[PDB]
């Protein structure tokens, strides 16, 4: 009875069918990990190219909403184009209306408002909710550096560190263990790289992964492949040099 | 399949919702009969008020559409009042747009075309009601025209509708088969009312008190529903006859 | 089985199932308690986090300088209903220079929810609301269910373990109804009420939200360290 | 107003358009190309109300280019003229009509013949050997009617247009700051280096 | 509510096929046979009336060959009424092109317009597709003579000789067997008549069960001739199919 | 014909200091050569340390003041509780005024 | 008025209409695109080889959106014409509002957005078409090749095939396409393209149709004779073993 | 066949609309409400079940006023009843605006009936889930009506709906038999309180609060007013004395 | 709120249009009605079967006038025939008379009714018309014509035909009895004989409807003074005329 019930139907457990199914679709998506620290917010994504003949540069899963707001996507990335467009337009429109930068939470809420705009009847809406989750990172003078997880359920959460996609379950477990309130920016980059390499089906290099950061000074900067490669080599040298031991016990 | 839920043809070429509306028309367990006099038209309907908590003056299935057209409905009172309001509005709009009062057969054709629209379109169901309009049309004389949930409408010398309609019809038929005419040859409408009540008593085989009948009379310039006391007077006149 | 596909289906027993599923969505939500005296009205809510790296979902929304509500269930539906309530209060204040009555707000919310539970397409709301306010009639606490049923109470609670807080408020009814002119004591009573509904959990600065309204006290929200004095 | 002239010589169409755009008491520009290449073998010169001219010309240009891309074929000059006339006729009775006059010069490759069309802001299209929009005609025609021969070469047409431009520079109360001249023939559309 | 009664005409099968498109093609397979053949100096359309009766007024009957334009005609296979709707729309589009550009409509533009209409009916609206297949025979000064075909799927293609309707496999085999690029219009007439007489489900091929049309060149002007019953009987008795 | 505009007179003045601002206005409301009121204030406090006056057509002035107060209310509602900066308020008032570009608020505005 | 939600999510997380449109793409004719050092080559296979067809008027698989950008497709031709029309209209509108022709990436993004909208609108099924968009940006000599799928995903490719037997051609390309040394000359690119197509067409050269795009709007479709020359040259090496 | 009870406005082979009857079932699950027509007005009464003592008494009103003279009380799905009362208020406003005189009770009854009957006409809307007893005083005196989810409405001497509808109907029959001359307004109020107390036994599971309103030409000057204070306590005491 | 925007008549895997075939069956289960074309007019006829002798059969017209020179009879669902006759009378004026100042020709009016019925078969939320129409008309350029219109929206010109229950046998009687040199009275006689074959009850001028598109009747024009304007061609035969031709037999 998939196409035999309403698209806004509630499950007997008190949930929306299409929302949970879109969450499953997101679980079938690529990995995206964000870490927020007092020095900036870092976003890393797995490009997950289908064939070696695909030019990995054209896998733009980290986009710029505004100079102070960046966004990473995980899931059906085609659905995320309209959301990114709405976010950019809303940010610049708030700038035009109030001669100031839009708050991170305000942008995230404006994006989430589109999530549950699905159903039948009528102006019309959409057929289905979005099949992609977003890590919206940014900085404002009010709440400093912020990272938000935006789901197709219209709900958004402020994470100190959040992983979404396929390898999120393990990645989140790593994040909860690897994050602290004194983490630095380079430390966050290295942690994102390490957890991505752990959860990625492929061997992590500068071509199947992409890093980006949001700083109060320089804004939203997407790391070019050379800087990401240098950070990957730095992390490999740091991990190859760790010396624990439990041979005694 | 679903050809029995919406107004689409079944494999046999039948519309089942129409037939079920026809069946629903008899939900009231009430019979109605209409006959034509020499210059009038009479309708008689059974009045059944089961609950004693009911205001007996609000239990009616005969409606005054215009000052000339009356309509007796066989079917549930929601759809009955729906059709009544629609017919009143149609008659008023006709009078406004065309300058003369809407004839009986014209209103019947309009309601039957609406029923046909319900028969063809799926988003609206047919009304489980049978509508008998009666009047004294200025061009046609005493006029009885009936419509059904299938969109069919036609005029009658006399007609009957309800559970026992066939019986009543046969009775009426017999009388006309004996009279060789198409109306009741009586000048006064009171005697035509008495005739209708007498033949309904004959057909149904039940005795009616003054609170068991509704009488609607259409004369050349009026349509009016009789009071309980006028019905009692007619019943007394019937009881005095042989 | 059947009769649960739409909100336009009545079921043979006369039960609207989608509405009951929304009520279940509320039941699976977080804990929020409301209680009022003659002078004040307090909402105490237990916020819930996805994990230890996530924030705690805000459960109390300010609708106007004299009225607010706490949510339990779908946060988007709560936002929609609170925005409609803000719009109605704004219309009352601008077109009539008049603070919107809490009872009239409840009636409007009821009709707004019922409009969704009678027409094809569109789902009933999936959140329960507890509205506190202080109008010209005094302090008011309302409980709104997406069935369209709104009821005024001295105190109540909705969500998980709501029966414990409800029974505590029933026992403490004669106590809190007389806590007039003392905000902090009514807040402590609400904290005790919501504590009567915790299982294997403890109220912390991060998971507790408080809201206060009343005479000479506009609808104010307390989160974080602001609730540390009540823990 | 602006000077829009056109002549049809044998196997060519020559279009002359004033280089001056003046708004108020100041000549804003002395190097304005009042033409739009609708297709490789069809050019359109325009003049009239400020703004409406360039807008209408670029709209027609976009439509013709889209047609040429869709069908992989260049529309005949007659078809383009009929299209522009229908557009202007729809415009005249719109809310804010277009007040633009156009000369279309093309070379029909199917017929290998030059064609010149004059259309006004009302949608009045005519195919004429020589045409002009505005007060320009009021002078130029008198010359052309005398000095025009159907078998004229492109250089002869250029000399005739030079005589017309001289008469305009003599007996006109305005300085249109010269004319840009363009030739449309079987080999396409070229611009005279200096006139 | 009404969702339980929606047939969902514009949906894909798990294999990636349009259900209603396939079913409409199956419907057209049972319709009469229409054949178009494009020779070097003309085009010929020949169609078979599937339903035939002794009382059918064939003089005023036109169920297979319709005039879209003085230069373009169509042979229809399938539901006559849907075809007539599409024919009215095509005539209107052709006259609009003529009014806009003062030039007669090119064949491919009209064919593509009708095919795009069909496609729109197969992608949105939730309506049933038109159960009609068209064979366009047209002439314009760009591509000369042109033969096109369009089906309910919204796809259109060009052919030297093509057949739609019933027994398309055997008809196409016979045409491919006997067709030559250099043949003339009369040879195309003979080929179409022989293919119909060899692919007809009826007892014999007679004039009453046939519609015929020729777009020729006879002056530098094209003539679109819809054959009358007597002309059809004459060409039949001439080609040796029937005896007189 | 109906003139949808009127003049209520009045005069307002705004001076900016080093760590302060002052916005003053006369309390007189008039119509033609008659006085409507001697105390109808025109300098309103809108919160967030933003005082505003719209002198001219009193109806348009009241309308604009109410709209700006509503805008600051909805700004607080939609953006947590961030204070409306004076430049942000100025831009919002510019948009409020330009909304009726073809039916202007017949008022000179000073905040 | 018909707003029936046709593209909806399945319990496992799939959109079955999008996947069935992809299956419709699989049933379509094969198309391939290869990026050279100074050119892009688009090849397309034709359904068998029928002699009753009119090859001069039948729409070819490679259609020009602008003088510098072309689009081939695999899937439903009817659904492809709509995308081609929208793309040409948008190219002209972008020229009209920007005074600069569209970039290949921009046109590809527009087509992908149209398809994504068609995967999320009521009463509308997704396109049963997958497209390859090839060209050169204005005043730029770098080759551009992109692929769009019915789901709305678009991505750049050094070389890519879509349609029936696309797995085989993609294997062939991953084997024979050196990203370090792309086909320098146009002849090398056409040769690699024709070998990729011949590994699947199995029939004659009439099935293969080739178009080559070079900067500054230099787009030309190869005649059947050149295709026959290429197939004969490649087969001559096949005898060499 | 089967499945006729899954879509509104679908006639079963009997001739019934099962969704309407299911809405009637939902009504029967509601509390008890009654109306009593006296000689110069009408009296409405309803029981409000005290789910918890946390409910504020005398609040959560169940009787709604329409115009200034009409009273309405609904048993069943309270929100649907509120929707119906809002629609009736809109109808009354329209009637008074066009026709100076306030809307008569029969006109208002017919308006509500047509609204509900329209709600029984389409599969896109569910029938109403409240039986509404309403009425008041117009230029023709007192009127008391009851409207069912089927759109069927009637004028009553006394009406009752809800869980305790049967005992209330029996008591109303007793009052109609023992008082042919008609009851007075205050006596009707006390008798309505008694009938509510007697009908509470059917749903005696929880304690209840009595709510009474009345519209009387002499006692309220023809305006709908809520019975409060001394009259409410007197009716409550009368009922409590009758119970024990 | 007509949510029935989707088509109710769709193609089955067998290629058959379900509702079309079902409407054809409903037509086959209707009372027989026939038409015969002659050299100086056309005849249409049908049986006027009433439900009760109390019902007035004359008040129900099975042969209706579309234009002064075009009439129609039916077989199938009476209400569909009435609404189609109203729609046809309106379309004759709106889409012809008000544009060309003359009454439409038979072919074009038949085409308009066929378009209406086809739209009924294809539009959303509608069932095909459960009727088959026999339309007999006369225009100046095409002369007399007789057309049959089926629920599918198709129409065919007939020299003579019939529809309804006893249609097939009736058609055979027409095939053996028809000729291309028939007068109007001969066609009336043949129609009466075929209908008598197709009727079970009483067969008199009160149980049969029969109309003719014959000569011009200026006595029915209603005005005199315009020589160019002649009387209508449509004439419904009176009960007396039918009974006279039956007494002849």
């Amino acid at each position: 009875s998939e196409y035999d019930r309403g698209v806004s139907t509630f499950s007997p457990e008190g949930r929306l069918f299409q929302v949970e199914y879109s969450l499953e679709a997101i679980k079938l998506g690529s990995t995206a990990i964000g870490i927020a620290t007092k020095e900036g917010v870092v976003l890393g994504v797995e490009k997950r190219a289908t064939s070696p003949l695909l030019e990995s540069d054209s896998i733009e899963k980290i986009v710029e909403i505004d100079r102070h707001i960046g966004c990473a996507m995980s899931g059906l990335t085609a659905d995320a184009r309209s959301m990114i467009e709405h976010a950019r337009t809303a940010a610049v429109t708030h700038n035009l209306y109030y001669d100031e930068d839009i708050n991170v939470e305000s942008l995230t809420q404006s994006v989430c408002d589109l999530a549950l705009r699905f159903g039948e009847g009528a102006e019309r809406l959409m057929s289905r909710p979005f099949g992609v989750a977003l890590l919206i990172a940014g900085h404002d003078a009010d709440d400093g550096y912020q990272l938000f997880h935006a789901e197709p359920s219209g709900t958004f959460y402020r994470y100190n560190a959040k992983a979404i996609g396929s390898g999120s379950e393990g990645a989140q477990a790593e994040l909860l263990n690897e994050w602290h309130s004194s983490l630095t920016l380079k430390e966050a980059e290295l942690l994102v790289l390490k957890i991505l390499k752990q959860v990625m089906e492929e061997k992590l290099d500068e071509n199947n992964a992409q890093l980006s950061c949001i700083t109060k000074q320089d804004g939203f900067k997407i790391y070019d492949n050379e800087k990401t490669a240098e950070l990957i080599k730095e992390l490999k040298e740091k991990e190859a040099a760790e010396s624990p031991e439990e041979a005694d016990v | 399949g679903y050809d029995r839920h919406i107004t689409i043809f079944s494999p046999e070429g039948r519309l089942y919702q129409v037939e079920y509306a026809f069946k629903a028309t008899n939900q009231t367990n009430i019979n109605s009969l209409a006959v034509r006099g020499k210059d009038c038209t009479v309708v008689i309907s059974q009045k059944k008020v089961p609950d004693k908590l009911l205001d007996p003056t609000t239990v009616s299935y005969i409606f005054c559409i215009s000052r000339t057209i009356g309509m007796v409905v066989n079917g549930p009172i929601p759809d009955a009042r729906n059709a009544a309001l629609r017919a009143k509005a149609e008659a008023a709009e006709f009078r406004y747009k065309y300058g003369y009062d809407m004839p009986c057969d014209v209103l019947a054709k309009r309601m039957a075309n609406l029923s046909q629209i319900y028969t063809q379109r799926a988003y609206m169901r047919p009304l489980g009601v049978i509508l008998t309009f009666v009047s004294v049309d200025e061009e046609l004389g005493p006029s009885i025209y009936k419509t059904d949930p299938a969109g069919y409408y036609v005029g009658y010398k006399a007609t009957a509708t309800g559970p026992k309609q066939q019986e009543i019809t046969t009775n009426l038929e017999n009388h006309f088969k004996k009279s060789k005419i198409d109306h009741i040859n009586e000048e006064s409408w009171e005697k035509v009312v008495e005739f209708a009540i007498t033949h309904m008593i004959d057909a149904l085989g039940t005795e009616f008190s003054k609170n068991d009948l509704e009488v609607g009379v259409a004369t050349k310039d009026k349509f009016f529903t009789l009071s309980a006391e006028n019905i009692e007077e007619r019943l007394v006149a019937i009881a005095e006859q042989d | 089985n059947n009769y649960d596909g739409d909100t336009v289906t009545f079921s043979p027993t006369g039960r609207l199932f989608q509405v009951e599923y929304a009520l279940e969505a509320i039941k699976q939500g977080s804990v929020t308690v409301g209680l009022r005296s003659n002078t004040h009205a307090v909402l105490v809510a237990l916020k819930r986090n996805a994990d230890e790296l996530s924030s705690y979902q805000k459960k109390i929304i300010k609708c106007d300088e004299h009225m607010g509500l706490s949510l339990a269930g779908l946060a988007p539906d709560a936002r929609v209903l609170s925005n409609y309530l803000r719009q109605q209060c704004n219309y009352s204040s601008l077109v009539f220079n008049r603070k919107l009555a809490v009872e009239r707000a409840g009636h409007l919310l009821c009709d707004k929810a019922q409009k969704n539970t009678q027409s094809y397409g569109g789902r009933p709301y999936g959140v329960g609301l507890l509205i506190i306010g202080y109008d010209k009639s005094g302090a008011h606490l309302l409980e709104f269910q997406p069935s369209g049923n709104v009821t005024e109470l001295y105190g109540t609670a909705i969500g998980a373990r709501s029966q414990g807080a409800k029974t505590y408020l029933e026992r403490t009814l004669d106590t809190f109804i007389k806590i007039d002119g003392n905000p902090d004591e009514l807040i402590k009573a609400g904290v005790e009420a919501i504590s009567q509904s915790l299982r294997d959990e403890s109220l912390t600065v991060d998971n507790l939200s408080i809201a206060i309204v009343g005479k000479d006290t506009p609808f104010t929200i307390y989160d974080g360290e602001a609730v540390a004095k009540y823990i | 107003m602006d000077i829009i002239l056109g002549i049809r010589v044998q196997d060519s169409v020559i279009l002359a358009s004033s280089k001056a755009v003046t708004r108020g008491i100041s000549v804003l520009k002395d190097s304005d190309d009042k033409t739009r290449q609708l297709s490789p073998h069809t050019l359109m010169s325009f003049a009239g109300e400020a703004g409406d001219t360039v807008q209408f010309a670029e709209y027609i240009q976009a439509n013709i280019q889209l047609y040429s891309i869709r069908e992989d074929y260049e529309l005949s000059p007659q078809a383009v003229s009929s299209f522009v006339r229908q557009e202007l006729a729809k415009s005249i009775r719109s809310r804010r009509p277009y007040q633009v006059n156009v000369l279309i010069g093309g070379y029909d490759k199917k017929k290998n013949k030059p064609e010149l069309y004059q259309i006004d802001y009302l949608g009045t299209k005519v195919e004429l050997p020589y045409g002009a929009h505005g007060y320009s005609g009021f002078y130029t025609f008198s010359l052309l009617d005398h000095h025009y021969r159907p078998d004229m070469t492109t250089e002869e047409g250029l000399d005739l247009l030079k005589l017309c431009v001289q008469e305009l520079e003599k007996r006109m109360p305005m300085d249109f700051k010269g004319v840009i001249v363009k030739i449309v023939d079987k080999d396409g559309i070229r611009q005279v280096d200096d006139f | 509510g009404s969702r339980r009664y929606d047939s969902r005409t514009t949906i894909f099968s798990p294999e990636g096929r349009l259900y209603q498109v396939e079913y409409a093609l199956e419907s057209i397979s049972h319709a009469g046979t229409a054949i178009g053949i494009m020779a070097s100096d003309g085009i010929v359309l020949a169609a078979e009336r599937k339903v035939t009766s002794t009382l059918l007024e064939q003089d005023t009957s036109t169920e297979k060959l319709y005039k879209l334009n003085d230069k373009i005609a169509v042979a229809v296979a399938g539901l006559t009424a849907d075809a007539e709707i599409l024919i009215n729309t095509a005539r209107i589009h052709a006259q609009n092109y003529l009014k806009t550009y003062n030039e007669d409509i090119p064949v491919e533009i009209l064919v593509r317009r009708l095919s795009d209409i069909k496609q729109g009916y197969t992608q949105h609206g939730g309506l049933r597709p038109f159960g009609v297949s068209f064979i366009y025979a047209g002439y314009d000064d760009r591509y000369g003579y042109q033969l096109y075909t369009s089906n309910p799927s919204g796809n259109y293609t060009g052919w030297k000789a093509i057949s739609v309707g019933a027994n398309t496999s055997a008809a196409q085999t016979l045409l491919q067997m006997d067709y030559k690029d250099d043949m003339k219009v009369d040879d195309a007439i003979e080929l179409a008549l022989k293919t119909l007489s060899k692919t007809t489900d009826s007892s014999a091929l007679t004039y009453d069960r046939l519609e015929f049309a020729t777009i020729r060149k006879g002056d530098g002007e094209v003539y679109q001739k819809i054959f009358k019953p007597q002309e059809i009987k004459d060409i039949l008795v001439k080609t040796g199919i029937t005896k007189k | 014909q109906f003139n949808p505009y009127g003049d209520n007179g009045g005069t307002i003045l705004g001076i900016a200091g080093e760590d302060f601002a002052v916005l003053a206005g006369d309390t007189r409301n008039i119509t033609d050569y008659s006085i409507n009121s001697r105390y109808e204030p025109k300098v309103f406090d809108c919160g967030d340390n933003i005082v505003m006056s719209a002198n001219g057509f009193a109806a348009d002035g009241d309308a604009l003041v109410k709209r700006f107060k509503n805008s600051v209310k909805w700004y607080h509602f939609d953006h947590n509780d961030k204070k409306l900066s004076i430049n942000s308020a100025a831009r919002n008032i510019q948009h409020l005024l330009y909304g009726k570009r073809f039916f202007p608020y017949y008022v000179h505005t000073i905040i | 008025g018909y707003d029936r939600a046709l593209s909806i999510f399945s319990p496992d997380g799939h959109i079955f209409q999008v996947e069935y449109a992809l299956e419709a793409v699989k049933r379509g004719t094969c198309a391939v695109g290869v990026k050279g050092k100074n050119c892009v080559v688009l090849g397309c296979e034709r359904r068998s080889t029928l002699k009753l067809q009119d090859t001069r008027i039948t729409p070819s698989k490679v259609s020009k959106i602008d003088s510098h950008v072309v689009l081939s497709f695999s899937g439903l031709n009817a659904d492809s014409r709509i995308l081609i029309e929208k793309a040409r209209v948008e190219a002209q509108s972008h020229r009209l509002t920007l005074e600069d022709p569209v970039t290949v990436e921009y046109l590809t993004r527009y087509v992908a957005g149209v398809q994504q909208r068609y995967t999320q609108s009521g009463g509308v099924r997704p396109f049963g078409v997958s497209t390859l968009i090839a060209g050169f940006d204005p005043r730029d000599d770098e080759p551009k090749l992109y692929q769009t799928e019915p789901s709305g995903i678009y991505s750049s490719w050094s070389a890519q095939t879509i349609g029936r037997n696309s797995k085989t051609v993609r294997e062939f390309l991953e084997k024979n396409y050196d990203r370090k040394e792309p086909p320098a000359t146009v002849e090398e690119c056409v040769k690699l393209t024709v070998r990729s197509l011949l590994e699947v067409v199995q029939t004659g050269a009439k099935n293969i149709e080739i178009t080559v795009v070079k900067p500054d709007s230099d787009i030309v479709a190869l005649s059947s004779e050149e295709i026959n020359q290429y197939v004969t040259q490649i087969e001559q090496e096949k005898q060499e073993q | 066949g089967t499945g006729y009870d899954l879509s509104n406005s679908v006639f079963s082979p009997d001739g019934r609309n099962f969704q309407v009857e299911y809405a009637v079932k939902a009504v029967e699950n509601g509390t008890t409400s009654i109306g009593i027509k006296c000689n110069d007005g009408v009296v409405f009464a309803v029981e409000k079940l005290i789910t918890s003592k946390l409910l504020v008494p005398q609040k959560n009103v169940k009787i709604q006023v329409v115009d200034r003279h009409i009273g309405c009380v609904y048993s069943g799905l309270i929100p649907d009843g509120r929707h119906l009362v809002n629609r009736g208020r809109e109808e009354a406003a329209s009637f008074k605006k066009l026709y100076k005189t306030p809307i008569p009770i029969p006109a208002f009854a017919d308006r509500l009936g047509q609204y509900v009957q329209a709600h029984t006409l389409y599969n896109s809307v569910r029938p109403f889930g409240v039986s509404t007893i309403f009425g008041g005083v117009d230029k023709n005196g007192a009127h008391l009506y009851m409207l069912e989810p089927s759109g069927s409405y009637w004028g009553y001497k006394g009406a009752a709906t809800g869980k305790g509808r049967q005992s209330a109907k029996a008591e109303l029959e007793k009052l109609v038999d023992h008082h042919p001359e008609g009851l007075s307004a205050r006596e009707a109020v006390k008798q309505a309180a008694k009938i509510i107390y007697l009908a509470h036994e059917d749903n005696k599971e929880k304690d209840f609060e009595l709510e009474i309103s009345w519209c009387s030409l002499s006692e309220t000057n023809g305006l709908h007013k809520f019975v409060k204070g001394d009259l409410l306590q007197e009716a409550i005491d009368f009922a409590q004395k009758e119970i024990n | 709120t007509d949510r029935y925007s989707f088509s109710l008549t769709t193609f089955s895997p067998s290629g058959k249009l379900g509702q079309i075939d079902y409407a054809l069956t409903a037509v086959k289960q209707g009372v027989t009605s026939l038409g015969i074309k002659a050299t100086n007019g056309v005849v249409i006829a049908t049986e006027k079967k009433s439900s009760s002798p109390l019902a007035m059969s004359e008040t129900l017209s099975k042969v209706s006038l579309l234009t002064p020179d075009i009439g129609a009879v039916y077989s199938g669902m009476g209400p569909d025939y009435r609404v189609l006759v109203d729609k046809s009378r309106k379309v004759a004026h709106t889409s012809y008379k008000r544009i060309y100042g003359e009454y439409p020709p038979t072919k074009l009016l038949v085409s308009e009714v066929a378009k209406i019925m086809q739209e009924a078969t294809q539009s959303g939320g509608v069932r095909p018309f459960g009727v088959s129409l026999l339309i007999a008309g006369h225009d100046e350029f095409n002369g007399f014509s007789l057309y049959q219109v089926d629920p599918s929206g198709s129409y065919f010109p007939w020299k003579a035909t019939a529809i309804g229950k006893g249609s097939v046998a009736a058609k055979t009687f027409l095939e053996k009895r028809w000729n291309d040199e028939l007068e109007l009275e001969d066609a009336i006689h043949i129609a009466l004989l075929t209908l008598k074959e197709s009727v079970e009850g009483e067969f008199n001028g009160d149980t049969i409807e029969l109309a003719i598109i014959g000569d011009e009747n200026p006595d029915l024009l209603g005005y005199t003074g315009i020589p160019t304007d002649k009387g209508p061609r449509f004439r419904k035969l009176t009960s007396q005329e039918i009974n006279d031709r039956l007494e002849a037999l």
